[PDB]
């Protein structure tokens, strides 16, 4: 009865498996566990996660077949490294941060097997440039809430950043017991053969690309800051004597002065210059 | 490290958009939208896109799962096609009509105001005509002075079709009035054409039998339209219609249309002149 | 995938396609596609989940009476 | 009229016909940004706005 | 958290010193006061209030923390 | 030997290659062509022939030496203009 | 306005015709797609500010 | 018999991570498995990946086990999950490559009959290369040249895998890497672009000078026949630059009027209007 301001060692392939399992099943609501061992009681840590077909039954605790999660607890602990089972996680098209009914059943007959067996929402449509949503909370007895409720314990780390959904709220997980924090684990000789090696472009600077599409490109670009033209003539001429501000405020038009700033004019010189430098580093270095 | 920031913020992704009407931006930091399956909602505006291209009434994209104002679509004729600009081409370009003028001249009376004569309407102290329904059979094809006309003063041309307007588009019908009185008011020579209103579009004898609510609907909308047109431009626009009977007085009562020109049957004297222009 | 119409090709980038049953999207185009394949309403279908062009497919009217 | 691209040598007998590249109507098109970017902004401006 | 900082920041700057500094003593202080008693603000901000609140009266005037 | 560096194949110095007639000129370069030894223009006012090869084989590999030297001098040319480049351009890279 | 962009991604707000005022802050409204929807009021706006 | 072979940013991390685990207790720097992905246009994709313990002797590399029941067992799970998923090739680390790799192929090319070999470089960061591809390829060394065993390497390139991007950003979120400071990245680009190249051409002038030597075997056939025409190809005539003097230097010349005035007609408006704002403040301050 003891959850502190606990903390998930998420492993970055074990994104990667939550990623293409949600990719290949989206509107199956596909189901898997999270492989996890609490280490103790707070520092969680998940190194890997695998990926189970969804019975046509749909979210049932037999479509996690038993003899088949043995099997493959097996195949691991020969070939891989052995993990615990202390957590599961979902794709979650349907709504956000909470679980369904039959999500919350499930995940009380995985607290009933494992100590905690964490509430993990992954929402795979969600998810699409900059924000990915993984959010683990506890199940609750009816006597957390009759004692000191907020099972939050006395501290000042899972209060940093915690904003429950609105939805997670009106349910009860991510609102029984406390929101579980997230962290990733960007050790060294992982993380640095990630950057080094993944987003890999290390002889792709040399391009020079004089005019492959840039004489057309240079008619837009004339085109546009012609258009610029008109735009910071038309506020030369607007220019009020009665404190410009004043006039801009109510007559906004994103102009080149306004909105169409220096930084757009700076990109197309950027652009030029660019490619004017490469075309003539490799004219010097053609000898 | 600050403009690093500043053009790494400068994302806003915008790829895979959709549509969903703009109604109007009430204010700054906040807007009122209508989506393609209606579901109007108030949403928050960017500060990316503003009033130019932020008109009042014209069809606007929204993201994907986000609805939000993202970009806002120039062109509104294509957006359920209903024809398009018909203008710079020589169809049928004016006297080399079969049907003489039937009487043509109320015609080139509807096209004075294309024909300039905005200036002259005022000075003088005329109010020039700004509806003009003919109520007449196939006879005289009654789109020849459309086709014309159109080429005889360079001015847009759209067939609208009254037929195709009440299908289940009838939600979006509101939007097609305002995205094609839209085009219009873009070009000053433009004429609005629409047919087949008789049969189909608000008959005023029989009951409303369901969808004929949504018809009366969409019309009350072309009504607010050529209201709030209110002569701001020298567009132009003609209904044509088979019999008059069964439209709504609201179109039909003075202040909105006015002209009402009758094109009848070949006239067997002009009958063998539209045989002789033909041939 | 969902099958819609070619509302208005917009550009060669991003495109109009509307289901037949209401929403229309500003979508991709498939790779191995062209424009010249796509054209404009033309019967096309999207992905489902990422709402992009993935297939464009040819469309029959029967009057299914008296033939 | 523009119609043919070339220049008459009489001194030689002959026309030199020159196929002339159109592509550079960057060249125009910038000029006229130059012009209609500066002459309408920069006196009208800095005439209203003489003493500083 | 940012707030609650603030407000323990401006607590311990105001420790052991009367309105006589500044003015706005008895304004941060009456500040304090009131968001204590204000119970509908977030766990994080009232937490760091009441700590602002018992640095700032840490003894009655009386103990102080100084790195001078 | 030459990449490109004596581009210009007179018919003198075809003559000293070859040790063939005026005439025969064209019938060797048109073969050269049909073959791939040589693909370039082929002039007549000055008798110059472009410098294009898509058909290599055995380059003597103990005159070796002599593409290490090119290969060697184009990596003395790009290290020379990276630092050169790299000089005027410590006021953002330093 | 990246997280309105986000707060969009649930349709952001939605559009209703305000009927009746009840006095436990309740308004009923009407919403186009669906029509009528109870709900509670915000807390920048009283009661009476219906 | 595959065009060319493509890796995903989906497998490398995996493989590094198995590599990590089971090292534990193998500390024999011999990592092999099997790589699962997919086939489709002659474009060949990797998906998923797995390690099983090996250990090697040096004795004619003969010497090895595997646990094969488990790793079938794996790859029928795999194909249970995911049915577009089939093992496109069989890995090994430690990229000074024994003799066993030809009986490994053989036994596991019963998966799949274009067997590839992936080698990884976990602790190896060399320049940017994350994993490199052999495939096998016994007919015949040349036309006139005895047998041999020739692993040839097909043509790998780091794919783009879909909704990586997420989670790649949420993870490292510190470097950025993207053309954002578009001058100064750009610059950047520059820089390790000509490191790049001048590491790799030294490497081909230091092999040109060990062929020279002679101590290694020349593998000539195909080096001068690529290498050749990569030198007389003509790059350095200049009169192409003669033709075309303006090459883009009009362009040059209408950016310097059109973005460098531009900047400074605009920074002078900055200027102006503050000053005339400063100047009106200080004479109505009081
Ligand atoms: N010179 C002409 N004079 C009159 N009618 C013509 C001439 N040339 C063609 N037409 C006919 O006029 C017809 C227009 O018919 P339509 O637009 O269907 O009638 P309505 O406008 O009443 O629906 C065309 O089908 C065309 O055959």
């Amino acid at each position: 009865a003891v959850d502190t301001a606990e903390q998930v060692y998420i492993s970055s392939l074990a994104l990667l498996k939550m990623l293409k399992h949600g990719r290949a099943g989206v509107p199956m609501e596909v189901m898997g566990l999270m492989l996890g061992e609490f280490v103790d009681d707070y520092t969680v840590r998940v190194i890997d996660v695998f990926a189970m077909p969804q019975s046509g039954t749909g979210v049932s605790v037999e479509a996690v077949d038993p003899v088949f999660q043995a099997k493959m607890l097996d195949m691991l602990k020969q070939t891989g490294r052995p993990e615990m089972v202390v957590g599961w996680y979902h794709s979650h098209p349907g709504f956000g941060c909470w679980l369904s009914g039959v999500d919350i059943n499930t995940q009380q007959s995985f607290e009933a097997l494992s100590e905690r067996a964490v509430a993990v929402v992954v929402d795979p449509i969600q998810s699409v440039k900059g924000k990915v949503v993984i959010d683990a909370f506890r199940l609750i007895n009816a006597n957390m809430m009759v004692l000191g409720h907020e099972p939050r314990q006395t501290t000042s780390n899972l209060g940093h950043l915690n904003k429950p959904s609105i939805q997670a709220l009106i349910h009860g997980l991510n609102r029984h017991y406390y929101s579980i924090t997230i962290n990733y684990r960007k050790n060294e000789l992982e993380q640095k053969m990630l950057l080094n090696l993944h987003k890999k472009s290390w002889m792709e600077g040399l391009t020079l690309q004089d005019y492959s599409e840039h004489c057309k490109h240079n008619e837009s670009v004339v085109k546009e800051m012609l258009e610029l033209a008109k735009n910071y003539n038309k506020a030369v001429e607007e220019e009020d004597k009665m404190t410009p501000e004043q006039l801009a405020i109510k007559n906004v038009g994103k102009q080149d002065p306004k909105r169409h700033l220096e930084e757009h004019v700076d990109v197309l010189m950027t652009s030029n210059i660019v490619q004017c430098l490469a075309a003539m580093l490799d004219t010097v270095v053609f000898k | 490290e600050f403009l690093h920031a500043q053009e790494e913020v400068k994302r806003i992704q915008s790829i895979p958009l959709v549509i969903g009407q703009f109604l109007e931006a009430v204010d700054q930091n906040t807007a009122i939208v209508g989506s393609t399956t209606g579901s109007n909602y108030y949403v928050r505006i960017l500060s990316t896109i503003d009033r130019e291209l932020l008109k009042p009434n014209a069809s606007v994209a929204l993201h994907k799962h986000s609805n939000a104002l993202v970009d806002v679509l120039p062109p509104e004729a294509d957006s359920s096609i209903m024809m398009l600009t018909s203008d710079q081409k020589p169809d049928v370009m004016y006297a080399d009509i079969g049907g003489m003028d039937i009487q043509k001249q109320e015609v080139r009376e509807a096209v004075e105001l294309p024909l300039t004569h905005f200036e002259l309407y005022k000075q003088i102290g005329i109010d020039p005509p700004r509806g003009v329904l003919m109520y007449g059979p196939p006879g005289c094809g009654k789109t020849m002075l459309a086709k014309a006309v159109a080429h005889h003063t360079t001015a847009a041309f759209i067939r609208v079709v009254g037929s195709e307007f009440v299908q289940k588009y009838l939600g979006e019908g509101p939007r097609m009035v305002r995205d094609v009185f839209r085009l219009a008011k873009e070009n000053a020579p433009a004429i609005i054409f629409i047919d087949e209103i008789d049969a189909i579009a608000t008959k005023r004898f029989d009951a409303q039998t369901g969808a004929d609510r949504e018809v009366q609907r969409i019309l009350l909308e072309l009504l607010n339209q050529m209201d709030g047109f209110d002569q701001n431009v020298n567009v132009k626009v003609i209904m044509a219609t088979n019999r008059a009977d069964t439209l709504d007085p609201a179109l039909l009562r003075p202040g909105r249309l006015d002209r009402k020109i009758e094109f009848p049957l070949p006239d067997r004297r002009q009958k063998r002149l539209i045989f002789s222009t033909i041939t | 995938q969902i099958v819609g119409e070619v509302l208005k090709q917009l550009t060669e980038e991003k495109f109009i396609v509307k289901a037949t049953n209401g929403p229309r999207y500003v979508v991709g185009c498939r790779r191995q596609l062209d424009k010249s394949k796509l054209k404009p309403g033309t019967r096309v279908a999207l992905d489902m989940t990422t709402l992009t062009i993935m297939r464009y497919l040819p469309r029959e009217v029967d009057p299914l009476v008296y033939n | 009229d523009k119609k043919f691209h070339g220049i008459l040598d009489q001194g030689e007998g002959v026309l030199i016909i020159f196929d002339e590249p159109p592509v550079d109507k960057t060249y125009e098109a910038a000029l006229e940004t130059i012009q209609n970017m500066s002459k309408v902004v920069d006196s009208l401006y800095n005439k209203a706005k003489k003493l500083t | 958290y940012v707030r609650q900082g603030a407000l323990i920041a401006s607590a311990l700057i105001m420790i052991q010193q009367t309105e006589i500094t500044c003015p706005k003593v008895n304004q941060f202080r009456q500040l304090y006061s009131k968001v204590i008693n204000d119970k509908h603000d977030d766990v994080m901000a009232k937490f760091g209030a009441i700590l602002a609140q018992g640095i700032l009266d840490a003894g009655g005037h009386n103990v102080t923390i100084s790195l001078q | 030997t030459r990449p490109a560096n004596h581009r210009q194949l007179t018919f003198e110095e075809i003559a000293k290659s070859a040790k063939i007639t005026v005439n025969e000129v064209e019938l060797l370069v048109m073969k050269a062509l049909s073959v791939g030894l040589v693909k370039g223009s082929i002039d007549e006012v000055d008798k110059r022939v472009h410098m294009t090869w898509v058909q290599p084989r055995v380059l003597d590999l103990q005159q070796i030496k002599g593409m290490k030297d090119r290969l060697e001098f184009w990596c003395t040319d790009v290290k020379s203009m990276e630092m050169l480049v790299e000089h005027q351009a410590h006021d953002i890279l330093t | 306005l990246r997280e309105e962009l986000q707060l969009l991604q649930e349709q952001g707000s939605y559009v209703g015709e305000v009927v009746r005022a009840m006095d436990k802050k309740k308004v009923l409204v009407k919403v186009h797609p669906e029509g009528k929807f109870v709900v509670d009021v915000d807390k920048n706006i009283d009661i009476n500010d219906v | 018999a595959v065009q060319k072979v493509v890796v995903h940013p989906l497998v490398l991390l995996s493989v590094v991570d198995h590599f990590n685990r089971i090292g534990k207790v193998g500390n024999q720097k011999r990592v092999v498995g099997v790589l699962l992905g997919s086939w489709q246009k002659k474009v060949l994709d990797v998906s998923n990946s797995f390690a099983v313990p090996f250990d090697e002797d040096d004795k004619d590399d003969s010497v090895w086990f595997l646990d094969h029941d488990y790793l079938e067992n794996m790859y029928g799970m795999f194909k249970k999950v995911n049915a577009r998923e089939r093992i496109v090739g069989w890995y090994h680390t430690g990229p000074k490559l024994h003799k066993n790799d030809i009986a490994i192929n053989e036994l596991m090319k019963r998966y799949c009959p274009n067997s590839v070999l992936v080698i990884i470089d976990v602790k190896p960061k060399d320049l940017g290369l994350p994993t490199e591809a052999y495939i096998s390829v016994e007919e015949v060394h040349d036309d006139g040249t005895p047998t041999s065993k020739t692993f040839e390497h097909v043509t790998s390139e780091i794919g783009a895998e879909e909704a990586e991007e997420v989670g790649v950003e949420h993870l490292l979120r510190d470097i950025k890497d993207t053309t954002v400071g578009t001058l100064s990245q750009r610059i950047t680009n520059q820089v390790h672009g000509l490191k790049g190249l001048n590491s790799k051409l030294l490497d081909i002038r230091s092999y040109l000078e060990k062929v020279a030597t002679g101590k290694l075997p020349i593998n000539h056939q195909i080096i001068y026949q690529l290498q050749d025409v990569f030198n007389l190809l003509p790059d350095v005539s200049l009169q192409e630059f003669v033709k075309a003097f303006y090459l883009k230097t009009n362009d040059q010349m209408v950016v310097v009027y059109l973005a460098s005035l531009i900047r400074s007609v605009v920074a002078l408006h900055n200027l102006i209007n503050n000053k005339i704002a400063n100047r009106d403040a200080e004479k109505k301050e009081g």
